[PDB]
């Protein structure tokens, strides 16, 4: 079995530096080059760089030149990618992937990334999810302007499970996520009583409940 | 044309040679192999440099003489 | 006659002089792939040359192979009994130069020992196995006779015999496999002999074992005789590898093999040999340009450029 | 070397799926299950790696590679990327249920706190509509609307097996107070006639 | 000036090499090292000799041509 085990999730502050480690197992690290691929939450994969173990020559994207450094600790079969001068846009999952060619050629030109690590969620931001009501049938809660994606919305945590719809978050030119959760209500029940929606945002550590 | 055919007759055809990359450290024999390869590379680099310089010198001398001769003859005519 | 833009070359008496037309003499770029013609390339996937030689299970596809250049990938690994080759480089070099893994099985008469010994670290199929080109002789019943066998070389080609000595980890294992407390192996010919005294000692844990195999080779010239005399710890050969002479060689490169025509192969791929000098790599195979340190050498192909 | 491919392919289990990446210059096909590391499934250009069922296949024309999935099911549905270094835009594979229904349209006016923010984003919802192909257009005083509506569609319901969409568009407060009426219509495949629901700020 | 800058680009910088002086007698490896060093020394001595000869030849040819040209032009004037 060939396995790549990555570090734990990191929570940082803008302008700081983070170090993600990738521990290989089941093969010798110097036999394969190691590519690093990021994925902003819901933005598709983006190639970050490539470390050639056994000779240490690197190759990064121009977007990351200077602010990303990849090294290989051969003693522990570990590989480190450190990012300095973190920004808010760098919040993403990072994967280390195994590439074949180290000697003679740059591997990623001709070979795929056959084995991937589980990836670490490096989140450099914090933003509270602003909550707005949506009333006119149906009624909903609009969550707006929160950077890290994982956010859950319930209704009294035990009241509504049927008729509720959780639209996946959507981007914004400001780089902030927003979604909505609307539930149908009987026309009689809308004027008699209203419900309260609970929005939980672990990376921002924000738990806000709002009615209608 | 290529002009180097006369000096270097062809690309000589070598099949099996010594190791030129080593993983560990052996000692005497590895140092000897490294020294032999480095000596060969330095000598061939020097030979290439000198050959290019000589060919360039003779080519420019010849073309310069031809240009000057043709200029004189055309001017006289 | 003159041209608008010109190329700067170097002569005996000038660092830089502009000329009308100038060509390059150093091939400094490679296609990145190894052309599979005309040289008979053998791509070694996950198999080193020695592993295919010994008969590592996941290398069984390489039996009886021949090549003009054995490309040995950097991803290669061993997945059999942990072995060790004293003078590894020499054995690898001569096997690669021979250019064939053609193995002829010979009839060896091992009397009083249990042949086809195997281990769980080298799993062939579902069960325990061993190198396909070696024979692990263990005690039969409760005795281990002093094996003394011979094979004459009546053919007119060299024979290559690959044998080995088994170093056990513990004295208990030594006496359980070979009743002698400390045996030895002696493989000899008319002109030379080679004797090994197996030692007993724990070694770094590799693939679940502390014991090792030491792999030795013996070349029997035509008209010569092989005599194997052992009283324990012998990994006998099963036959001989047909040695040869040719233009065969080996190369360590991760470049992918490609369908094309090229004469010069470097670890960076196949390169054209039109230019006389190359800067790609100093390891070459075939009719290759001579390696030089310079990355550019301009040859003037025109008159001095006076615009 | 930009890579392009046709996104958001929707299909029920058990038929053909084709994705086409047009490399402009070795393209390999990776699959990312939701909340899981991407997995290689097409090496080289048409080779398959170990553990990948032979349902997947690749085909290369002159400069366009195409990945075909046969007899797909739940685990075959994920996001798919083509790689050559540069990645593809991504194509999502979603299950489809076989049931037809009409959209139910609601319009929700912006909240007052949203108004004081200055980004008066207003939302129109279409609940339990089928199929996926249902374009939605906003009418701004009976005029064309574009460049500001973000649409988000819920995946297939567990039992209802239908779709629900929400389109939100935001505008500066300096220009929001200038229209005062908005409509959200659907060019539904099931329903040819668009449904108009307007609201006046009063 | 020095004029050899073009042919020999610089003094290449060698740090660790083989042994070139031996106390005892070893055999094969010592003979190989002696042979390699002697081969290198002979080749470099020949290269130095030929390079000096070529540079001298071209320098004298050039200066002789310049002297003759200037004599002719001054005589004609
Ligand atoms: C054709 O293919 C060949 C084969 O791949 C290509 O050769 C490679 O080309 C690249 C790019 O030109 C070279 O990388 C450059 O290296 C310089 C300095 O390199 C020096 O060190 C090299 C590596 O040394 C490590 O590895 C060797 C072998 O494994 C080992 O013996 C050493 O001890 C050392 O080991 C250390 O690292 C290991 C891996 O992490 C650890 O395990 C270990 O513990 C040690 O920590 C060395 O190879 C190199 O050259 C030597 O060897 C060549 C023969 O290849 C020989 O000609 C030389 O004379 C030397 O003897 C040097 O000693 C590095 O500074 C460069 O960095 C540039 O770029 C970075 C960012 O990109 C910048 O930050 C830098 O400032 C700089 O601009 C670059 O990485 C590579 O060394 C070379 N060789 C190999 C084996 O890869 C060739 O390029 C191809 N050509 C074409 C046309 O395709
Ligand atoms: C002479 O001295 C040497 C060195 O001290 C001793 O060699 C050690 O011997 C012990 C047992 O005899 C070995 O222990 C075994 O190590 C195996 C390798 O473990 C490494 O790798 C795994 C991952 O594969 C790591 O998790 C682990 O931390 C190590 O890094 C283990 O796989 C073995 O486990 C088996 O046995 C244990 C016993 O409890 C079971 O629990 C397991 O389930 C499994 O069945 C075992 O732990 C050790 O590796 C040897 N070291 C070296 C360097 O070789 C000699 O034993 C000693 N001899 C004498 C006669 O004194
Ligand atoms: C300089 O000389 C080279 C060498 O012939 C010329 O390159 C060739 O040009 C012809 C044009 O008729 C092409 O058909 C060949 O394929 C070229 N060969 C190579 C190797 O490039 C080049 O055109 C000349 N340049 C000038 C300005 O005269
Ligand atoms: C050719 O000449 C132009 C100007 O006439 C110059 O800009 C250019 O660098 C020259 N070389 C090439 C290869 O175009
Ligand atoms: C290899 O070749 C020899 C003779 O050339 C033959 O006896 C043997 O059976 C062959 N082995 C395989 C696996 O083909």
């Amino acid at each position: 079995q060939v396995q790549l085990v990555q570090s734990g999730a990191e929570v940082k502050k803008p302008g700081a530096s983070v170090t993600v480690s990738c521990q290989v197992s089941g093969y010798t690290l110097t036999s394969y080059g190691l590519s690093w691929v990021r994925q902003a939450p819901g933005q598709g994969l983006e190639w970050v760089g490539w470390i050639n173990t056994y000779d240490g020559q690197t190759k990064y994207v121009k977007k990351f030149q200077g602010r990303v450094t990849m090294t290989t600790h051969t003693g522990t079969n570990t590989a480190y990618m450190e990012m300095k001068s973190l920004r808010s846009d760098d919040t993403a999952v990072y994967y280390c992937a195994r590439v074949e060619g180290v000697r003679g050629v740059m591997g990623f030109h001709y070979y795929p990334m056959d084995v991937w690590g589980q990836g670490t969620m490096v989140t450099v931001s914090s933003k509270g999810p602003s909550v707005f009501p949506l009333a006119p049938a149906a009624l909903g809660c609009l969550v707006k302007d929160y950077f890290p994606e994982p956010v859950t919305v319930s209704w009294n945590s035990g009241a509504l499970t049927s008729g509720v719809h959780t639209f996946p978050a959507v981007l914004q030119s400001s780089g902030l996520y927003s979604l909505s959760s609307v539930v149908t209500v009987p026309s009689s029940s809308l004027g008699t009583q209203t419900y309260i929606c609970n929005v939980n945002h672990k990376p921002s550590n924000t738990k806000v409940d709002k009615k209608v | 044309n290529g002009k180097l055919n006369r000096v270097i007759e062809k690309t000589n055809e070598k099949f099996h040679q010594i190791e030129k990359e080593f993983s560990e450290v052996e000692g005497r024999i590895q140092d000897l192999e490294k020294y032999v390869e480095d000596t060969k590379i330095d000598l061939w680099s020097y030979n290439a440099e000198l050959l290019v310089a000589l060919e360039n010198q003779h080519t420019i001398d010849l073309t310069d003489s031809e240009m000057n001769k043709l200029f004189e003859k055309t001017r006289r005519q | 006659h003159a041209v608008p833009n010109g190329t700067l070359v170097k002569t005996i008496t000038d660092d830089q002089i502009e000329v009308t037309n100038a060509t390059e003499l150093v091939q400094s770029s490679s296609t990145g792939k190894i052309c599979n013609n005309p040289h008979r390339i053998l791509d070694g996937i996950d198999c080193t040359l020695i592993d295919a030689l010994l008969g590592d299970p996941h290398c069984d596809v390489f039996q009886n192979e021949t090549w003009d250049l054995f490309v040995e990938r950097s991803k290669a690994f061993s997945n059999c009994y942990p072995y060790d080759v004293p003078d590894y480089a020499s054995l690898r070099s001569l096997v690669a130069s021979s250019g064939t893994l053609e193995f002829i099985t010979e009839g060896f008469t091992w009397t009083g020992v249990t042949q086809n010994g195997g281990s769980n670290a080298c799993k062939r199929g579902p069960g325990s196995g061993f190198f396909s080109r070696l024979n692990w002789l263990t005690k039969s019943g409760s005795t281990y006779p002093v094996l003394n066998v011979t094979m004459p070389n009546n053919d007119n080609f060299d024979k290559l015999y690959i044998w080995g000595v088994h170093h056990p980890s513990t004295n208990q294992e030594q006496t359980s496999l070979y009743v002698q407390a400390s045996g030895r192996v002696t493989v000899s010919t008319r002109r030379s002999q080679q004797t090994i005294i197996p030692n007993i000692g724990s070694r770094p844990w590799v693939r679940g074992l502390s014991s090792r195999i030491s792999i030795y080779w013996t070349i029997v010239k035509p008209g010569d005789v092989l005599v194997i005399n052992s009283n324990g710890n012998l990994i006998a050969p099963r036959g001989y590898f047909k040695m040869r002479t040719g233009k065969s060689s080996i190369m360590r490169s991760d470049a992918p093999i490609d369908t094309c025509i090229s004469e010069c192969i470097t670890p960076n791929g196949s390169i054209p040999n039109d230019k006389p000098f190359q800067n790609v790599n100093k390891i070459t195979y075939g009719a290759c340009p001579k390696y030089v340190k310079q990355n550019t050498l301009k040859l003037a192909t025109g008159m001095r450029n006076v615009p | 070397s930009v890579l392009t491919q046709p996104p958001s392919v929707s299909g029920a289990p058990g038929q053909r799926v084709t994705i086409s990446c047009t490399g402009s210059s070795a393209v390999h096909w990776y699959q990312q299950l939701p909340g899981t590391a991407p997995k290689l499934l097409i090496s080289g250009n048409s080779n398959r790696p170990s553990g990948v069922p032979d349902r997947f296949s690749g085909s290369k024309s002159g400069t366009s590679a195409s990945l075909a999935i046969t007899g797909l099911q739940a685990e075959d549905e994920a996001d798919y990327y083509c790689q050559s270094s540069v990645f593809g835009g991504g194509t999502k594979l979603t299950v489809l249920g076989r049931t037809v229904a009409a959209p139910s349209v609601f319009i929700f006016p912006p909240s007052d706190e949203q108004l004081k923010s200055g980004t008066a984003s207003v939302v129109c919802l279409l609940n339990n509509f089928y199929p996926r192909e249902a374009k939605v257009q906003w009418k701004v005083d009976n005029a064309l609307q574009s460049g500001n509506s973000q649409e988000s569609v819920t995946e297939q319901d567990s039992k209802d097996s239908t779709y629900s969409l929400s389109s939100t568009l935001t505008l500066s407060k300096a220009d929001y107070e200038k229209h005062k009426v908005y409509a959200c219509e659907v060019t539904h495949q099931g329903l040819s006639s668009p449904v108009t629901k307007s609201f006046n700020r009063g």
